[PDB]
């Protein structure tokens, strides 16, 4: 992860 | 073949055309002066009901004459004088005293339920009416009134997402009766929200299909598989018996738009969250940036839907604690009403724990917005982010929001691929232009800031462990040797801001 | 052009208008008093039967005149003064006049046109009659006429599951005779009970076609296949034929369907369970 | 039959051949004078309006008679000499008067005619207009004059890539109002761009659909499938319905495309990079090029959009380390603009840095050019290239930028009497405008800048370190044999003189 | 030569 699916 | 000013006087006084006149009438006394053919006059000869002769007359006709002479010459002699009295004022008070062409001849026609049908027709959507805000929707109006004279425009009305910006367009195109009728003929407000390749085709196969008449709605092609360039001639084709048109892109995220609008020379209204896209056009560009609701327009926002006023000084701080937190922003307030339930000050102040501890997920409600919550907004506007960017984003989160703070300590948590950190400055600058999620200020030193809402979507949206790495990496360079800003004596404690990093800390040991 | 009144006098006055006249007659009197022209006046001077001579000059007269003035001051001169008397009454009626007739009832059984006729054809289903909710179908009734000024608004009858929500506009739109004919010229409901994404759309095709002509029901294409905006614009489109229109929405369990309704800027009841 | 003025009295006489007159009054004096028939007369004789009776006089008489004599010497006898004095004094401006009004202006606003509506439906691009390059745009619609009396031609602004040609094709049909409607009856414009085999025959699909009428686009055919020869006898068939047409070709690459116009007899003007493509055409071959900006046009470019003109002297030495850089090239400085976000000298000097140690890619930005960095064009400009100048190019960067230097000492580094290197250069330079020749004092060539950091972040990490070792190599063998000025050769053993650049370079490959 | 021209 970097970005918990963006958004 | 004619152009928008004659063209302009043809669909101005249509309601006339339609009222007394026929085609048939004309079709003998204009095959002599040479602007038809015995095809012309064959498909506007032969057809059942008027409209459409007359609707053939007017397609046909200002494609054909190399002037609007043998038209005036004709209302005259069939008694129907009434007609190229009115086109002849038109012109003359077109060529000779121009201005004089809205008051005079264009006005005196103006109705409040013509309007309506324009707007409906061009899918504009309903003004919003319990409260205004004064202030912008009377500058867009204002430059667009500047600009209706121009043959093509943009005017990019920008800002935050949900920070409110359609909505004014809605409103700008709904207050005056001048806009439509006095300054441009028609509307076509289409939303773009486009993203794939395909999109910017897509989008203009469907003004394309805003344009083409109720009539060929039926023989639409196979127009899904056809070249762009044989869209845009078909476009700019069936684009004379449209002057002066105005052109509403909600929501353009794609430079691609902009390029076509602009190869099209089309006049544009265009709401984006991006500001830069507008370094694709070579031209007249005009910008209004939809700001963050100051303190007191929040207050005009909430009287305005019926909710009750402070009175004890924990009650005003209650509010106040709401405008802080959704840094003024008109759809999260909105969310926040919606949500607001009992509608007791006490329950808002509940919801204004909720949103710490929850994130925008606390207060997600159905609204006149699109979206559940902000974060479903600003999704997008991250996704899209140039990659390292969508990197120096990830990490503002280890500020201080609605705290102004230097660069340097900004170089200390974002990455980078020597000595120099301006690259900081242009990185967060493209961040605050692409979204406003950040916040520039010039002087006295040169500071960013991370506004309240921007944040609580990166709390609860990034990587877990990221928060607590920058938290440290920050520690580190933390030591080497009020309207004030935090001067360069004291950088080396960042411990004034302890409280939200105390929350931070807190938050990251779950 | 004429208009409402003094169309409707040349309407009126045509059993008259056919026993005693010809336009041939007049033809010179409007070449010169400067409201006709000689093609005009040739269409209708060759003409073989007089019921010709007097549907073009009745057609061809409207364009060229600002009102109805020099036909009365002719039927006066042509010994058919019989004619121009009614029509001078008639604008006398008219003019020096502030009150004719409103949106009400001279040609009654409407028992017929309102209840049989135009509730059918909109599908809305038949009232319920061995008992009725007093205070709820008329505040229903009632709300309904104080928004028949209004461009497009929300009534959301909503309440639980059976309650009866459906029913009562059933009654609402059925008993009186002003919702459909004086406050409103038509009648569309539609059931919605939409779960699917694609439900919200299905809809609004449905509605496109509830609108539609008998004639071209025929012509119905693959319609299946076109953008949202599209169908949009196409409903928005066949909606000029429809002033003062009112739609049910039976059964409503999408806000897309609201939303859809909402940038349509339709005049909407809604029978709902979730509010 | 008439002729253009005796057809333009009986049109411009209409108002008047309206409101008093009859032709069955003339039928007999022209089933006469013998240039009528009584069936001809027939018709006009039974007919029930007079709109009719003069619809039919006007279309019927103009087959029979030889001219129009015979009703000017009619309406003088009909007590209708009011038409005939007006027609009569017509004919005596025209027979006795060798002056009327020239292709020019009588019916005022060609500014929504010729800008607006012709422009714009022949897709030619919104022209610039905060800054215009006066000598070319000059020198283009002059050299479009001196052709429109021409039947076909070719008129070549070639340049470097992002030079600012099409740019500039846009200005000179945008600006004045001769070159649309006096000198050209229409426009065409048409972006090229093809590489495919298939896309030199799309393109003139796409011609061919750029002609055909409002009315059958509709009828649009699957039109894919039909031979080239077809295809271009249906142009030129279409092309009839078209007096005097010029033809914009915005991008050309393909020699197929030149060819094709060459066969199909059109008048172009073609926007392209390489030049060599002319070759391809045998005729008039005229060519306007598109050099780099000069030092004092980048000021007036930078001033044109609100720049901030220098102060100290290492500020105009940093917006000269610019000048410098972007080795006058209207692109790269846009995007340079477009990035240049506070507007400071200081920002300025900070981009004038990332680019010597980031190369293109530290500039890139949104531009009205379709690439976001002329890296981006250069790549295109760079695989058409012959496999073996694609060599010689590619090796090319370890030389002095800005500098020119003998053909020899460029042997040193090139693959392969050693002129032939020099053929290559020549090659090089006519193809994309990548190097520059300079025919004395003695025969050399120069590599410019933008053309240089292209090259260093793309070719090879090692050919760099390569070419530097193979320079000292041969330079130094050369030593075993024993400002306006050039390098003597008494002096080329030692390269170092650029030794400043070239330790730079060098630190780029060996890291 | 020439990563990917
Ligand atoms: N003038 C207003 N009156 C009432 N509510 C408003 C107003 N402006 C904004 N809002 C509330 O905020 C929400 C967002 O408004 P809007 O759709 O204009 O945002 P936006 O700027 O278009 O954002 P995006 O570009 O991301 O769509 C609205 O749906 C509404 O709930
Ligand atoms: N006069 C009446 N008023 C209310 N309900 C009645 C009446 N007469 C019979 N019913 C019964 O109540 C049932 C429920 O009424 P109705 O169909 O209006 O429910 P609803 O409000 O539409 O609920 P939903 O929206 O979930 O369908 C009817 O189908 C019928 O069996
Ligand atoms: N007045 C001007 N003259 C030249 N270039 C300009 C001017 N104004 C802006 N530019 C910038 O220079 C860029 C390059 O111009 P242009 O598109 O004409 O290149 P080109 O000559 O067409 O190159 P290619 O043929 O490879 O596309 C433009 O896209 C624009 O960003
Ligand atoms: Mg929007
Ligand atoms: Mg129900
Ligand atoms: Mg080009």
């Amino acid at each position: 992860p970097l970005f918990n699916f963006m958004g | 073949m004619l152009c928008e000013i004659e063209c302009r006087a043809l669909s101005t006084a249509h309601t006339r055309l339609i009222h007394d006149f026929e085609p048939r009438d004309a079709l003998t006394y204009l095959e002599g002066k040479n602007i038809f053919t015995e095809d012309h006059s064959e498909l506007i000869s032969k057809m059942s009901t008027r409209l459409e002769r007359i609707a053939n007359f007017l397609r046909i006709y200002r494609r054909q004459a190399s002037e609007l002479g043998p038209l005036i010459d004709f209302f005259n002699y069939n008694n129907q004088s009434h007609l190229a009295d009115f086109l002849e004022d038109y012109i003359d008070f077109a060529i000779n005293e121009p201005d004089l062409l809205r008051p005079v001849v264009i006005a005196p026609q103006f109705s409040r339920q013509m309007l309506d049908r324009k707007l409906l027709l061009g899918n504009v959507p309903k003004q919003m009416t319990c409260y205004i805000r004064e202030y912008h929707v009377d500058r867009v109006i204002k430059k667009l009134d500047e600009m209706c004279d121009l043959d093509s425009f943009f005017l990019f009305l920008h800002g935050r997402a949900g920070s409110g910006k359609s909505v004014i367009a809605s409103q700008a195109l709904s207050k005056s009766d001048q806009l439509i009728g006095i300054n441009y003929d028609s509307i076509v407000w289409l939303k773009d929200s486009g993203t794939a390749p395909k999109s910017t085709f897509d989008l203009f196969t469907d003004i394309l299909l805003m344009l083409k008449s109720e009539d060929d709605l039926l023989n639409f092609p196979s127009v899904e598989h056809v070249t762009s360039v044989v869209l845009k001639r078909m476009i700019c084709n069936a684009l004379i018996d449209r002057p002066n048109t105005l052109f509403v892109f909600d929501d353009v995220v794609q430079e691609e738009t902009i390029r076509w609008a602009q190869e099209l020379r089309l006049r544009c209204l265009v709401t984006t969250r991006d500001v830069e896209i507008s370094n694709a056009a070579s031209q007249t560009c005009e910008f209004i940036e939809v700001t963050s609701l100051e303190i007191d327009e929040c207050y005009d926002f909430l009287e305005a839907y019926g909710m009750p006023m402070p009175v004890g000084e924990k009650e005003e701080d209650v509010l106040n604690k709401t405008i802080e937190l959704s840094s003024g922003n008109p759809a999260t307030l909105m969310m926040f009403f919606k949500s607001c339930e009992p509608k007791t000050f006490e329950k808002m102040a509940q919801l204004n724990n909720k949103l710490e501890s929850r994130g925008l997920v606390g207060v997600e409600c159905i609204t006149p917005y699109s979206y559940k919550s902000l974060a479903m907004a600003l999704q997008r506007c991250v996704e899209v982010l140039s990659d390292e960017d969508r990197s120096a984003l990830a990490f503002a989160v280890v500020m201080p929001p609605g705290v102004d703070i230097p660069v340097k300590l900004w170089s200390c948590v974002i990455p980078v691929d020597e000595q120099l950190d301006d690259e900081v400055a242009d990185r967060l600058k493209r961040l605050s232009k692409r979204g406003a999620l950040l916040s520039g200020k010039r002087m006295p030193v040169l500071t960013f800031k991370i506004d309240h809402i921007i944040h609580m979507f990166l709390k609860h949206v990034v990587d877990a462990q990221t928060i607590a790495n920058g938290i440290s990496i920050l520690e580190q360079r933390l030591l080497e040797i009020e309207t004030v800003i935090r001067p360069e004596d004291f950088p080396k404690f960042m411990q004034l801001h302890q409280k939200f990093y105390d929350s931070l800390k807190n938050f990251a040991c779950c």
